[PDB]
């Protein structure tokens, strides 16, 4: 995906903050799952 | 009085011409949105097709 030329930088930052907190949860639960497999 | 009434009426309409200039800048941005998303989908299809 390329960033949309029309998007507000405020929208784009809040969109990426939400996605980085989704990715933060999934990183810790995937790593916690890998630790059980160890 | 009626000249002052019509003068305040014209003024309060001119204050709202400033809002019509705002809707034109929002509409211009919507015409940026669709142009450059279409030119990006076009480009991503050519980058999958190839």
């Amino acid at each position: 995906i390329g960033i949309n030329e029309s998007k507000l930088l405020e929208q784009l930052l809040n969109e990426w903050v939400s996605e980085i907190e989704n990715q933060t949860k999934n990183f810790y639960d995937q790593a916690k799952t890998i630790f059980v497999w160890d | 009085q009626r000249i002052m009434d019509n003068s305040q009426k014209l003024g309060k309409l001119m204050d709202v011409v400033v809002k019509l200039n705002s809707q034109q800048n929002a509409l211009n941005q919507c015409i940026d949105v669709v142009r450059d998303q279409q030119a990006l989908l076009e480009r991503s299809l050519n980058a999958l097709d190839s």
